[PDB]
């Protein structure tokens, strides 16, 4: 019937004036959108379909033509940025933002949909959903007791869309917009539909994904515990945001990565074994800014048997992996106590760590040489520099340190050369 | 997190 029409066609069809031959060519149009080979979106826009859309989209008493055209608005809208921004130049915006209060589920969920589509192209088109007013009819969707009442595929269309409002920086969202969204974002948080969970913590991990006001924003709406469950869960889906957010906060000042600390989120790391790399990477890096704290955090991490698992991950990981746990030593030795230090030395940090004096990356060696002069400064202060030194010998360590004085890079070279007159003379 | 999604029903 209106399978695989021409544009030709659908133009004539549209350009009828009669609401039933409209309503045909609308829909041809949303098929040949929702086909899975190279939807024509650059033929329908230039052949000036989108403002009769637009149009359709207030046909209150036809709610077919209205679903049609929604659905070939967002599938539109789906595209380029310069596709994107041609349904908005068709005043879409405000169109979309009336349709949420259709009382047919499967139009509003096709405007919740679009207006997603929108608000991911960016900042600007994002702001400018909220500034045409789309939180509040958005949320009212979602006011029932129960979110269990509502239907699955529904709930999980509009947690997306509200995680695009929440989603870019430069700028970051208008506080009043992520205030007004919070609240029902934590109630989403809780709902137990694995695709809301993963949607609702993305979220949470942009809100994060900042200064450190942003995070006070979210951690003073008690989020945290929550985010450490999920950060257990089986679904990676969920685990990855989860982390992500959860090494958000842990950049903020040490009274939020304290809050982090008190919810039990040093009880998952040993996320350090995972097997999907970036879990690894992302929780090495998390890590590191937990090193990176008070002497009594790096208490608790030597407390959760966290250092064995990080000479673990230091001895065997993804290089980039490596790099990370690199930093959380180097953040380690900086603040730690002598007796912290020392612990390092005897849970085995020493011989994992020469053997990337062996890498080609210039940073790393940098900073695995910062690490061992805060450990030498240790052994010091212990009247033993010695043993240490000794360590470092019967490994192979010392090669690499001397042969780090022919460095290229300037920091390198006299920094290996310090430590070898210092404790190698 | 996709960032843009196209309806296929």
């Amino acid at each position: 019937g209106t399978v695989n029409w021409s544009v030709e066609d659908i133009v004539k069809g549209i350009n009828s004036n009669n609401l039933e031959s409209q309503l045909q060519a609308t829909q041809a149009a949303r098929k040949l959108l929702s086909r899975e080979k190279q939807p024509p979106i650059d033929n329908i826009i230039r052949a000036g379909l989108i403002p009769k859309f637009v149009s359709f989209l207030g046909k209150t008493d036809c709610s077919p033509i209205q679903f049609e055209s929604a659905w070939a608005l967002t599938n539109i809208a789906s595209g380029t940025s310069e596709q994107t921004k041609a349904v908005v130049d068709g005043g879409a915006i405000p169109a979309f933002i009336s349709l949420l209060a259709s009382p047919h589920a499967h139009i509003s969920e096709q405007a919740v949909w679009a207006l997603g589509n929108i608000a991911g192209d960016g900042s600007a088109f994002r702001d400018l959903v909220i500034k045409h007013g789309a939180i509040d009819p958005l949320l009212a969707l979602l006011a029932v007791p129960d979110l269990s009442t509502l239907a699955c595929g529904y709930l999980r269309n509009l947690t997306w869309t509200l995680s695009n409002l929440c989603r870019n920086k430069n700028p970051a969202p208008p506080l009043d917009a992520v205030e007004q969204i919070l609240p029902t974002l934590v109630r989403l948080l809780h709902h137990n539909d694995p695709e809301v969970l993963a949607d609702s913590c993305w979220a949470i991990s942009y809100l994060t994904d900042g200064p450190n006001e942003r995070i006070e924003m979210v951690v003073k709406k008690g989020v945290v515990p929550q985010l450490v469950k999920l950060l257990g869960a089986t679904e990676l889906p969920i685990v990855t945001p989860a982390l992500r957010a959860i090494g958000n906060i842990v950049t903020g000042t040490d009274e939020q990565t304290q809050k982090v600390i008190d919810a039990g989120a040093l009880a998952v790391f040993p996320l350090l074994t995972n097997p999907k790399t970036n879990i690894q990477k992302e929780a090495t890096w998390t890590m590191s800014n937990i090193t990176a704290g008070r002497q009594d955090q790096i208490q608790q991490v030597v407390n959760h048997g966290l250092v064995p698992f990080l000479v673990g991950v230091l001895s065997k990981a993804d290089f980039k992996t490596q790099k990370e746990a690199a930093w959380a030593i180097t953040n380690y030795t900086s603040g730690g106590t002598v007796e912290q230090i020392v612990y390092l030395v005897h849970c085995g940090i020493i011989e994992p760590l020469m053997n990337l004096l062996s890498a080609k990356d210039t940073k790393i060696i940098q900073v695995i040489l910062d690490a061992i002069s805060n450990i030498f400064q240790a052994a010091e202060k212990l009247g033993e520099t010695e043993k240490l030194s000794i360590m470092i010998e019967e490994c192979g360590g010392l090669d690499k340190i001397e042969a780090l004085q022919r460095h290229e890079n300037e920091s390198v070279y006299k920094a290996s050369l310090n430590l070898i007159e210092k404790y190698f003379s | 997190n996709y960032w843009k999604r196209r309806i296929e029903v």
